[PDB]
């Protein structure tokens, strides 16, 4: 990381809550291998812009000891023929070479939306991406040491096909 | 029995019919079978 | 073209005719099928209705067939809540006409009066114009029975024996073949349960959903009489006719 | 937005129109009590204080309709004072008309029966407050009558106006349910406003001195508006009991 | 008293405080002793206001005349009725008949007599309201050839009126007719006909409607399937949510009802080998429902018997409580598989090292005698 | 989305049907269940109250009022276009009937009267619809017992059983099914209890339910006595403390 | 669902998690009402992300109980009756 533990003070309380359910798989993954449960995968991080999206991004990533990836949602959607598919596996082959890595995103409410029926209208990168993200952790293959991070300015704005549990479990505010 | 059955749901009932012929073991579908295959393709095509 | 104005009936469409009164033969055609019959002897009535409900009650509603006064009876087409509004103005008018003349109104003036009205929306004002199908039956001594019909254009048409609702095309091809010159009042109840058979969607034609009603210059003391027929004595006439 | 540009019930059944009229009731950023005592009914709004060039004397958020009936308005202010001088109206009328005391249920009631006509009128805006009118029945006693801005009234044992309203409930719930009664003890009105105090500061975590809050106090027969110098005398009264 | 609503009401104390023949004659004084006004068609007195308290008179000295063993006078008494369904309840007979019949439920009775009552009054003027009713009378004498245990004539007078079942008399009685039908194939072991008519019942359960004990009945009659499948994660399943509308019905649920059920959920639980929650059932009071005896705990110590993994302790029990753990047939089918269940883990361990061992000695480990031994591990 | 001439009440709809008809039915929907049941010697409603805050009165809301004392009545939707619409009602009642006929109006005509207002509000520019359904229950010498199910379009049927809101078309093939014509008035308060149960669990008591029923007159209700002649009202709306009774016994 | 039928969803989860002997089975299956097994395992689920907070390998009563509040509505924008319509 980079940030340090100083900036994001005052979240201490969410942040220990955070820190055990992601600097542990990352570091022991044999802590739930003998509960028998599983790790969370997504972790939202939406307030202001600007104001906690950067902090908190780099922090984690300091105290666990896993390098700093940051994809924002911007250099997703564009006009190209099958942008958005070529974006997330290679972004998912570089956490797979390298396991002790954290990716994080920025802006994700343009990738987002449900539309109406959760088709695309118009919109062609939009629906690509929604999909993709949903086949990589609850398909057979995860990232179990690669957590993925998202930020916008509310929840309420995004797909709720992404909120569902099973890849997004974790909802937090920042004042 | 039916009013305005399509080509399609004639192969579907026909495909319901074999259905029951399976759970009875018995290569041959009975009588019995067509009167229960038959109320279950008229229910599905009166939806929609 | 692409332009188009359909919120006020005084803008004047490309084509010359309001999309208002387009739209409004398919409302006429989304309702039950209604077919009148205008006979020598009186008019005979019979038409489906829009409910296919059990849960409705049919024995002491009546969707379509209305009584307008002893001498005249119609059915009405299109929508329910605006279908009333136009139906108590027809009984008003015409009970002006005997509060003054002490007469029963004509048919052709009460058919006449009633275009104009629902005209009065299109031509003036920014009030909605109802679209609905009228069926007017009556009797006087001028011109004897009249059958005509009202469409949404705001007009008549004379007409011996025509069908509304869905299936306009295909009922009127039955009614026209079998057609008799004298119409008698036994064969005309029978031409219009054997029209009902084919036209409307239901083939058992269940009695319920049946407006059955008679009318018969034989009455006593040779006066028209209207008689609406309960549909429990619907169900006799089918047996007669050999559709049960 | 196709179909957003009118007030009518949306193609999705939703009206767009009360979704900023709540939202309006917050702009100011008010919270308020009501609370009902076994023969009295005390209610405290949250006085904001401006800047020297106001007066803070004259900025109320409680308007006086006549003795006995108050009324509690939470949201925009040039909506605040066109409905005062419109609730005061119907109050005067039905005492001349019917010649009977207007109730709280019914000055609730016309409020939103007088709020549909607004929907009514598209060259009318409907109000975009919260209309909490608090008065002592002969019969019913003490009531709550809070008209929403779509014109729901319904009782209330003890309301709130604010987005601390949900904190305030839990507080207030579990104080009704041990007693399994609605009113506050202590019959006398002056230490109905102690309760009222001291509810209200833990259910909004925030203490207030006397200038940033204000008192009405609804008796029978009798209504008044405590001033600065009778609030900090509620302040010292809850220190001796 | 010499009124109609006065001798009900007070001839209802004298059963206990004197004799039932004394309260009975005051029954029989309403009936046949004088009440002779105008003119009516009653058979025994004549009025129009005696035939409400007459008809419930019958209604309760019916069940004590089997209780008392006056059901040879009571036989003959329901075919002197006929000339009340004339009059009485503007006919419908299915409200009088078919109660007098449903008395002889309740309390235990022989199967001549209460076959020859139903076969009685149906050849009587009643078969004017049973022209279409004749379904009704028909399912009570195939119910009774279950005590006859004979299924050749039940599932004979099911057979010849199948064709007329379907929307020609009565849309519900096909789950009624069908969940009885899978009763037949039970005993005899026959699995295609027992889920054919299952499935029909199951199916059509939700195009018509059923009582609390049929409903019930849908799930055991498809939990019990389970038994013979293996599959005892979803075996209990059935079972419990059947207690659930047993456990309402309190005074309509019979001992004997409720106890087999209360035998068929801790069945699965034996076979599935849950030590902790087969132990919940007995001791939690809303799923046990105050039953309990020798054969009922006798069940606890088979599941006990399955952690040590013993043939000692599991004989012990069934050869002491054979009396009643033993007096069910489904699971006297499951105590063989029991018995092989724990002597397999038993054999495994004297396989597992080199063989040629004196039989003697392995009889010693087992706990049987040598004959014992040498039957059932030559059966493997 | 496609045309808002059905959204126009000045304007015909180019779909055949008002597109402002349809979307009101979805306020109707959105808002609570209610239902009733019609029979022989009776018609009994039933309906699930606003809950509110957990500090708000349960006997505040009342959502059965009394037009005549043979007729009742029960909505599901806003609050104030219930009042409004009923203010108006009972003023037409009264001077189309009440200061004609001297009587209290029968069953057939007092429920036109109520359409008619909806057929204005679905008619004149600017006045939006009501987001209301009126379950409208009576007893006359004439017709008998009458229920009718009023759409805020303005068009009134006859039903023996209906539901209006959320639950309208789950209970409707329920009410349809368990329910016959057959019945009396005992068996359809339980059976309405039974359905109502079945859009929430959490509260069936009084408080949040209430209950009225319709039959023959009452002598404790007309409040004087020494006329035979003219009977009691036959409207009776059961208290909340009297429908826990009704409970405990279904 | 049924009270009864859901129990074989919460009974196979706990199969194959570590659960204390106090945890009540029979309080979730009558409090759970129209749900299906992908909210009934993010509970058992939750339960031992709640047990690796406390740095506690076996889950207790309390996390059983903690881990049911969170996961019991995933809708943030319910409130109660705030938006009519």
């Amino acid at each position: 990381g980079e940030i340090t533990f100083d900036g994001i003070g005052g979240l201490t309380e969410q942040i220990r809550e955070l820190r055990e359910v992601i600097e542990l798989p990352l570091k022991n993954p044999e802590i739930f291998q003998r509960v028998g449960i599983k790790p969370p995968k997504g972790v939202l991080l939406y307030g202001p812009p600007g104001t906690g999206k950067t902090l908190l991004a780099k922090a984690v990533a300091a105290t666990i000891g896993a390098n700093f990836i940051f994809s924002p949602a911007s250099g997703i959607v564009d006009k190209y023929i099958g942008e958005s598919a070529r974006i997330i596996r290679e972004m998912f082959a570089y956490a797979k070479e390298h396991e002790p890595c954290i990716i994080f995103m920025d802006e994700v409410d343009a990738i987002g939306g449900r539309r109406f029926s959760e088709g695309t209208s118009a919109d062609r990168e939009i629906q690509r991406t929604l999909m993709e993200l949903l086949t990589q952790m609850d398909g057979f293959d995860n990232l179990g040491q690669t957590k993925i991070i998202m930020a916008t300015n509310r929840p309420d704005t995004l797909d709720p096909a992404l909120l569902r549990p099973g890849r997004l479990d974790r909802k937090v505010e920042i004042p | 029995k039916m009013n305005g059955c399509s080509g399609a749901d004639v192969k579907g009932v026909c495909t319901e019919a074999g259905m029951y012929a399976l759970r009875e073991r018995r290569i041959h579908v009975t009588q019995e079978d067509f009167e229960l295959a038959v109320g279950k393709v008229m229910n599905k095509n009166q939806e929609t | 073209g692409s332009r188009r104005y359909d919120s006020r009936t005084t803008i004047f469409s490309p084509e010359g005719r309001l999309y208002q009164v387009e739209y409004a033969l398919e409302s006429i055609s989304h309702a039950g099928t209604a077919i009148g019959i205008m006979a020598s002897d009186g008019i005979v009535l019979a038409a489906e209705r829009k409910v296919t409900s059990t849960l409705l009650e049919q024995d002491t509603s009546t969707e379509k067939l209305y009584k307008l006064n002893d001498k005249i009876a119609v059915a009405v087409a299109g929508l329910t809540a605006d279908a009333e509004i136009l139906i108590n103005t027809a009984r008003i008018h015409a009970q002006n006409y005997l509060k003054t003349y002490n007469e029963d109104i004509p048919v052709e003036i009460l058919v006449r009066r009633l275009s104009d009205i629902k005209q009065g929306y299109t031509q003036h004002g920014g009030l909605r114009p109802f679209g609905v199908s009228f069926i007017y039956a009556g009797y006087d001594d001028r011109y004897g029975y009249q059958l005509y019909t009202s469409n949404p254009s705001g007009n008549y048409t004379g007409w011996k024996a025509i069908s509304v609702g869905a299936n306009t095309s295909a009922a009127q091809t039955l009614l026209q073949m079998d057609y008799k010159d004298d119409m008698k009042v036994d064969d005309a109840i029978e031409l219009a349960l054997k029209t009902l058979s084919k036209t409307t969607d239901s083939s058992a034609l269940t009695y319920d959903r049946l407006e059955f009603a008679t009318i018969r210059k034989g009455a006593n003391d040779g006066e028209v009489y209207q008689k609406i027929f309960k549909p429990q004595e619907i169900k006799d006439i089918l047996v007669k006719t050999g559709i049960t | 937005g196709y179909d957003r540009h009118i007030t009518i019930f949306s193609p999705e059944g939703r009206l767009y129109q009360v979704e900023y009229a709540f939202k309006a009731t917050n702009q100011t950023n008010i919270n308020s009590l009501a609370v009902r005592g076994k023969d009295c009914t005390v209610v405290i709004s949250q006085k904001k204080v401006p800047d020297k060039l106001l007066d803070p004397t004259t900025v109320s958020y409680i308007f006086c309709i006549s003795r006995t009936i108050g009324m509690v308005v939470n949201g925009p202010i040039p909506d605040a004072r066109n409905a005062a001088l419109r609730a005061k109206a119907e109050a005067a009328e039905f005492r001349y008309k019917y010649g009977y005391d207007m109730p709280c249920d019914v000055l609730a009631k016309r409020m939103a029966n007088l709020s549909q006509i607004y929907t009514q009128r598209a060259y009318m805006r409907p109000l975009g407050v919260i209309l909490t009118f608090v008065s002592v029945d002969e019969e019913l006693g003490p009531s709550i009558y809070k008209t929403d801005p779509a014109g729901y009234y319904v009782g209330y044992k003890a309301t709130a106006t604010g987005p601390k309203q949900q904190e305030i409930t839990t507080n207030l719930e579990n104080h009704f349910k041990k007693s399994k009664i609605d009113h506050i003890n202590e019959e006398s009105w002056e230490k109905v406003v102690e309760f009222a105090i001291t509810h209200m500061i833990d259910a909004l975590g925030t203490e207030f001195s006397k200038n940033d809050l204000e008192v009405g106090v609804a008796t029978k027969d009798k209504f008044f508006t405590l001033s600065a110098e009778n609030i900090e005398e509620r302040l010292v009264a809850i220190a001796e009991q | 008293m010499s009124l109609p609503g006065s001798k009900l009401e007070e001839a209802r104390r004298l059963v206990n405080e004197k004799q039932y023949n004394e309260a009975e004659q005051v029954y029989l004084s309403l009936l046949d002793k004088d009440s002779s006004q105008s003119s009516a068609a009653a058979g025994a007195s004549v009025d129009d206001k005696r035939r409400n308290e007459q008809e419930t008179s019958i209604l309760e000295l019916g069940q004590l005349y089997v209780t008392m063993g006056a059901k040879d006078k009571l036989r003959e008494f329901i075919p002197h009725s006929t000339e009340y369904m004339m009059q009485f309840a503007k006919s419908k007979t299915v409200k009088v008949l078919k109660t007098l019949i449903e008395k002889f439920e309740q309390v235990p009775d022989s199967l001549d007599d209460q076959i020859f009552v139903c076969e009685k009054s149906i050849e009587f003027a009643k078969r004017e309201k049973r022209v279409f009713l004749k379904h009704s009378l028909s399912i009570k004498l195939a119910t009774l050839h279950y005590q006859k245990k004979q299924y050749k004539d039940s599932l004979a007078l099911i057979n010849d009126l199948l064709r007329e079942f379907k929307k020609l008399d009565d849309k519900p009685s096909l789950v009624d007719v069908h969940l009885l039908e899978s009763k037949v194939y039970h005993k005899l072991r026959n699995l295609a006909k027992s889920k054919a008519s299952l499935t029909a019942a199951r199916t059509a359960a939700n195009s018509i409607y059923c009582p609390t004990q049929t409903v019930a009945e849908l799930d055991l009659m498809s939990g019990i399937l389970h038994c013979e499948d293996k599959d005892y994660k979803t075996a209990f399943s059935y079972f419990f949510e059947s207690f659930e509308s047993y456990h309402n019905l309190t005074t309509h649920n019979s001992y004997e009802k409720a106890c087999q059920v209360l035998k068929y959920m801790l069945l699965s639980k034996i076979m599935l080998n849950l030590i902790d929650d087969v132990k919940n059932i007995l001791n939690a009071k809303y799923t046990k429902e105050t039953y309990q005896s020798r054969g009922i705990d006798a069940m606890k110590a088979v599941a006990e018997a399955y952690n040590n993994r013993s043939l000692l302790d599991f004989n012990t029990a069934l050869k002491q409580y054979e009396k009643e753990l033993m007096g069910d047939e489904l699971t006297r089918s499951h105590f063989n598989a029991l018995y092989d269940t724990l002597l397999e883990s038993n054999l495994c361990k004297i396989i597992e090292p080199f063989e040629c061992v004196e039989i003697s000695h392995i009889s010693k480990i087992i706990g049987l005698d040598t004959q014992q031994v040498e039957g059932k591990l030559s059966q493997m | 989305m496609t045309d808002r001439y059905s959204f126009s009440l000045t304007t015909f709809s180019p779909s055949g049907k008002l597109g402002q008809i349809d979307y009101a039915l979805t306020a109707v929907k959105q808002g609570v269940t209610s239902l009733g049941i019609k029979a022989t010697n009776g018609v009994v409603i039933a309906t699930e109250k606003k809950s509110s805050s957990p500090l708000a009165m349960s006997e505040t809301l009342s959502k059965v009022s009394l037009l005549t004392p043979d007729i009742g009545a029960v909505y599901s939707g806003m609050g104030p276009d219930y009042r409004v619409l009923v203010d108006k009602s009972r003023k037409v009642a009264h001077t189309s009937y009440k200061r004609i006929y001297g009587e209290y109006p029968p069953t057939k005509l007092l429920v036109s009267e109520v359409a008619k207002i909806m057929q204005e509000a679905t008619q004149s520019g600017g006045v939006r619809p009501f987001g209301v359904s009126l379950l409208i229950a009576g007893h006359d010498e004439f017709n008998g017992f009458s229920l009718y199910q009023v759409d805020p379009s303005g068009s009134y049927f006859p039903w023996k059983a209906t539901a209006i809101g959320k639950g309208s078309v789950a209970a409707k093939t329920f009410l349809e099914k368990r329910w016959n014509d057959e019945l009396e008035l005992e068996d359809a308060i339980h059976i309405a209890l039974l359905t109502l149960k079945e859009s929430v669990e959490g509260e069936f008591n009084g408080d949040t339910i209430e209950l009225a029923i319709i039959g023959d007159e009452n002598p404790d209700l007309l409040g004087y006595t020494g006329i035979p002649t003219d009977k009691g009202p036959r409207f009776r709306k059961l208290t909340s403390q009297e429908i826990n009774d009704r409970l405990e016994a279904l | 669902r049924d009270r009864r039928e859901r129990r074989l969803i919460f009974g196979t989860i706990a199969s194959k998690m570590s659960l204390a002997p106090e945890a009540d089975l029979d309080s979730l299956i009558i409090r759970n009402d129209s749900l299906s097994g992908a909210v009934i395992a993010a509970i058992m689920q939750e339960a031992g992300l709640r047990a690796v907070r406390k740095n506690r390998y076996v889950i207790l009563q309390s996390d059983l109980e903690e881990a049911y509040a969170t996961q019991v509505k995933t809708d943030n924008t319910v409130d109660k009756f705030d938006f009519y319509k």
